[PDB]
């Protein structure tokens, strides 16, 4: 009678309570500062924040009943104990006995594993409240809040395909806006490291929370330029140059990104070099082959930054924006290329 | 220039 997601979720909390396992609570008593304490303030924090929210109807989202509130939070504090446990057994410093203080105190780390927990409940009830509405609620920033996505699929092996599937997918969501918002804190980031940018060898192939970002954020747009690629049946040593002028577009002018998404930089690129190549094709064409990948929507072509505000069209922000600051870059390869992942 | 003249579909 229930649903495939909601019999997941169920079985996986089955047995299991609201609290600290005695396991879990060894663990917090081994270390020199006892981490339980802080652990119950933020989820009863967030806790009162999820259901202030979600009892309060607004414009967007008419406000639910508290008692299906109540639950949603137990099953998510249910998750949050098990999965907690899971990655402190786990890590290498418990396996070698070593004091764990440092990692149990890193606020950001459980708040951001409590909302994830509960965007897993929300998505398993096809709750309207759509992500990114937990982390909005809850004042997560989606550049620190995305690396808890990773180690929850690691964490947690009874995870449908399905889950795994939309936190791979709300994951896409920061990398490609969201985490380039004016007020996301890797313009801080950047800032503390002189505002340079990672390039994709740096990465790929130094280490801290803006490469790692970088990291995620090209093998994202590598995959994403192999299929609108093939499906366009480019060449494939012209996807090098398209490459490296995404590269040029992420490393040199950082601020096109800001308030906007990674295709709108990545279609543009591929227009601009496949002219500046004999291997030309247009807008129409790219669009349409795009419009086949499952992150492609309307708004990202038809819905673009021009100043912060009006917004326009992918062909009004190529020739606004994008030309003037990228074609002295392409005309060069009418010169040395970035190695491509994987 | 480097450009495009090309509309879209609604």
């Amino acid at each position: 009678e229930f649903t495939q997601s909601v019999s997941r979720l169920q079985s996986i909390v089955a047995g299991l309570k609201n609290a600290p396992s005695d396991q879990l609570i060894n663990i917090f008593e081994s270390c020199v500062r006892n981490p339980v304490e802080n652990i119950m303030k933020i989820l009863k924090g967030i806790g009162e924040t999820f259901c202030q929210h979600y009892t309060q109807s607004t414009d967007e989202q008419p406000g639910s009943h508290i008692d299906f509130a109540v639950n949603r939070l137990k099953l998510a504090e249910i998750l949050y104990y098990k999965i907690l446990e899971t990655v402190m057994v786990q890590e290498t410093r418990r396996l070698h006995g070593m004091d764990m203080s440092v990692l149990l105190e890193q606020d950001i780390f459980h708040r951001s594993l409590m909302a994830c927990c509960l965007e897993i409940v929300l998505f398993a009830y096809s709750s309207p409240r759509t992500f990114p509405w937990i982390i909005e609620v809850l004042n997560l920033q989606p550049f620190y809040f995305y690396k808890v996505i990773e180690v929850v699929i690691r964490s947690e092996e009874g995870l449908s395909r399905d889950m795994v599937k939309h936190l791979n997918s709300i994951e896409e969501q920061i990398l490609e806006s969201l985490a380039w918002s004016h007020d996301s804190a890797l313009w801080e980031a950047l800032q503390v490291s002189a505002n340079k940018v990672p390039t994709c060898e740096e990465v790929i192939f130094r280490t801290g929370s803006l490469a790692l970002f970088y990291r995620k954020v090209y093998h994202l747009a590598s995959v994403r330029l192999r299929d609108l690629c093939l499906k366009l049946d480019v060449s494939n040593e012209l996807r090098r140059k398209i490459w490296t002028c995404f590269e040029f577009t992420l490393v040199h002018c950082p601020d096109l990104m800001k308030d906007r998404h990674l295709d709108q930089l990545l279609l543009c690129a591929f227009y601009i070099m496949a002219k500046v190549t004999k291997e030309e094709r247009t807008f129409q064409e790219i669009m349409k082959s795009y419009r086949n990948q499952p992150q492609a929507n309307s708004h990202v072509y038809r819905s673009v930054l021009l100043k912060s505000e009006e917004r326009g069209d992918l062909i009004k922000f190529y020739n606004t924006i994008y030309v003037g600051r990228v074609k002295s870059f392409a005309l060069k390869y009418d010169p040395p290329l970035s190695p491509f992942p994987h | 220039r480097i450009a495009c003249e090309e509309e879209f579909s609604d």
